[PDB]
Formats: C-alpha cells, sequence, structure tokens
C-alpha cells in the first residue's frame, strides 16, 4: 500500500533561522497533500492543505511546494511560535497515512 | 466558531469493550464528513476511520477492519465509535476530526465521495488505554 | 426554509446534492419525519413546469 517518509527526522533552529522539511510519497499523488502543527499537549492544526495554498489565518510567510512525488515546507524567518511537531498527510488514498513526524527545536 | 468535543475514551480490561463519543457545534453537522484518528506516543498519526455525512457509508483501516463501528446522529449533532475487541496496541489519544469541504456538488453512490479531504478540524483529543 | 436535497446531473450515472431556499407556502411536511423530509407542494397532483 501507498506509504509516506518524512526527512529530516529532527533539526534545531533558532529565531529568524531558516530550515526545511520534505517528505516522500510511495506512489504518485499529484497534488494531494496537506501539512500539519502540533504544538506538545494539543492537537493539530491545519497549515498547508494543496501542495501549494496556504491555509487561511496562518502568516503569510509560510510556503509550500512540489508535486507528483516529492514535495517541500519552507518556514523562512522561524520565529518562536513555529517550534512544534511537522507532520506530512497525503490524502486522494484509502488511508490517508501521515508522515513519521519532524520535531524542529532551538539550537 | 467550529468546536469539537469528545468524551468517553478511558481505562477498559483487554479485549473487552468501550464507546467513544463526539459532539460539535457552530457548524451544520448534517453536511460534513466526519473521521477518527489515533496518535500513538512516539509512532506517528494513523487514520482509522471515516463516515459519511448522513451516516451510511463507512470505511476504517484495515488495522481496526471489523473490530471498531463507526456510526453518528445528525439530530443531537453528535458522533459515536464503538470498540469491541479492543487491544494493547489501540491505546492512544483518539481524536475526532471534521473534514475541511461540506459533501455539497457532484457524487456517485454516496454525496461525499468523488471529493478530496483533510483533517480542518480537530477535537481536544481523549486519552484511550487498556491494562490489568 | 432553507433546503437541501439530491439531484440529477447531465451524466445518468452521477447525481450531485443540492441546496436552495424554498418559501414555506411552497413546502408540505411528508409527516414521517418531523423538522426535515419536506416535499414541494403539489407534487401528489402534477409536476409544475419551470417557466
Ligand atoms: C441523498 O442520497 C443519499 C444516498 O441515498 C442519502 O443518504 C441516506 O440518507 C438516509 C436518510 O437520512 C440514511 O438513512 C438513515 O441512516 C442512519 C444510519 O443507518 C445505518 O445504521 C443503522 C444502525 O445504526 C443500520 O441499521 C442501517 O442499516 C444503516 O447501516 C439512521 O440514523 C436512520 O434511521 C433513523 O432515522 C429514521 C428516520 O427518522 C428512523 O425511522 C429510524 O428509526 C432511525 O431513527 C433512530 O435512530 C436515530 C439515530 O440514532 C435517532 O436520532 C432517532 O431518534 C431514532 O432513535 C436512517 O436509516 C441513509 O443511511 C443515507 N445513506 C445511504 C448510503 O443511503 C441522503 O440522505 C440524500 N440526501 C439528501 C439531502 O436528500
Ligand atoms: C396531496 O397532498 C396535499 C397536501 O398534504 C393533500 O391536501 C391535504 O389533504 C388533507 C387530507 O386530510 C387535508 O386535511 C388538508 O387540508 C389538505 N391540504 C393541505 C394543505 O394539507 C392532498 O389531499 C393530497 N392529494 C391530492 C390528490 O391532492
Amino acid at each position: 500500500d501507498i506509504q509516506m517518509t518524512q526527512s529530516p527526522s529532527s533539526l534545531s533552529a533558532s529565531v529568524g533561522d531558516r530550515v526545511t522539511i520534505t517528505c516522500q510519497a510511495s506512489q504518485g499523488i499529484s497534488s494531494w497533500l496537506a501539512w500539519y502543527q502540533q504544538k506538545p499537549g494539543k492537537a493539530p492544526k491545519s497549515l498547508i492543505y494543496k501542495a501549494s495554498s496556504l491555509e487561511s489565518g496562518v502568516p503569510s510567510r509560510f510556503s509550500g511546494s512540489g508535486s507528483g512525488t516529492d514535495f517541500t515546507l519552507t518556514i523562512s524567518s522561524l520565529q518562536p511560535e513555529d517550534f512544534a511537531t511537522y507532520y506530512c498527510q497525503q490524502y486522494d488514498s484509502a488511508p490517508f497515512s501521515f508522515g513519521q513526524g519532524t520535531e524542529v527545536e532551538i539550537k | 466558531e467550529v468546536h469539537l468535543v469528545e468524551s468517553g475514551g478511558g481505562l477498559a480490561t483487554p479485549g473487552g469493550s468501550l464507546r467513544l463519543s463526539c459532539a460539535a457545534s457552530g457548524f451544520t453537522f448534517s453536511n460534513y464528513w466526519m473521521n477518527w484518528v489515533r496518535q500513538t506516543p512516539g509512532k506517528g498519526l494513523e487514520w482509522i476511520a471515516s463516515i459519511n455525512s448522513a451516516g451510511g457509508a463507512r470505511d476504517y483501516a484495515d488495522s481496526v477492519m471489523g473490530r471498531f463501528t463507526i456510526s453518528r446522529d445528525n439530530s443531537k449533532n453528535t458522533l459515536s465509535l464503538k470498540m469491541n475487541s479492543l487491544r494493547t496496541e489501540d491505546t492512544a489519544v483518539y481524536y475526532c476530526a471534521k473534514v475541511d469541504e461540506d459533501d455539497y456538488g457532484y457524487f456517485s453512490i454516496v454525496p461525499g465521495d468523488l471529493k478530496k479531504y483533510y483533517f480542518k478540524y480537530w477535537g481536544q483529543g481523549v486519552q484511550v488505554t487498556v491494562s490489568s | 426554509k432553507n433546503c437541501s436535497f439530491n439531484m440529477t446531473t447531465e451524466l445518468r450515472d452521477k447525481r450531485q446534492k443540492v441546496y436552495s431556499l424554498f418559501y414555506r407556502l411552497d413546502i408540505v411536511p411528508i409527516n414521517e419525519s418531523q423538522g426535515s423530509e419536506y416535499r414541494l407542494i403539489n407534487c401528489n397532483t402534477s409536476a409544475c413546469t419551470q417557466a
């Protein structure tokens, strides 16, 4: 069945530091890929729904790209309110598999 | 604004039965698909079930196929998930999720099919576990 | 009354769910279910022709 891989597993950054997250799909999914962030102890929140469409209410700083098999997330100016696990999920499939989950912390 | 709440989860004997419930408000509950997902410690998220707006069509993951049973009641704006023969591998935080777009539009069999959804709103999950 | 209902489409094998407002005078309840399950008036006598 379809499965997803997300890398880097974990990384460290700081306020204003630039880093990126990426994930791949075992099979083509066109562009039906969403991104989520979850603070410790809270429920996950939607950040990007389509491969490159940002969610309403989220700062315009956020952006994404990719199509077909590979996708990437770019946080740009990391501020103190961007430090939480980022999950890569793919839809348009029976299981709706999630990513391994990547946590970004302060260096 | 869309508010979700879930209750009924808790400790249960292994291999027994349990019932999970979820209530919602602030939107037309009779026009949005509902999904149930879990978050085990360490291992990432995992979707376990889904139900249509009218509560007729149901789908589950192979890990819980046949053991679980999802249902809803549009009159009371409530959602439920019956558990039977649960095991120790099912311990996790169950979240009551709702799709991003309503079921209006073209469809083949059930009103919400032929469309791709995502979990836009999530309720504060409830812990579920089993032990002696 | 804000009513929602199923409807046919140009594709015989496809169906669609739509919604539209209807004046209460042009709606009659089936009485089998309350608070929903409404029916267009004069539907049990003839099919009206859209002007
Ligand atoms: C467009 O077209 C679609 C596709 O045809 C259509 O979807 C279907 O709509 C109907 C009408 O809403 C749905 O029928 C209802 O389904 C649920 C669930 O039924 C399943 O689960 C039970 C076990 O729980 C099984 O026995 C059953 O076989 C199904 O698997 C029920 O909630 C409904 O029954 C209740 O309502 C009836 C009417 O009032 C009562 O007579 C009946 O006793 C039930 O009421 C009791 O239970 C309620 C819920 O707990 C409770 O609130 C009441 O107080 C009471 O205790 C009913 O069978 C059907 O499932 C939909 N899906 C499919 C695939 O057909 C759309 O409705 C349609 N849309 C539009 C806008 O027109
Ligand atoms: C078609 O349906 C209408 C609406 O229900 C019926 O008209 C009602 O019939 C009942 C019979 O007991 C009367 O009490 C009501 O006063 C009638 N009017 C309304 C507005 O409810 C009608 O009989 C049905 N049949 C035909 C052939 O028209």
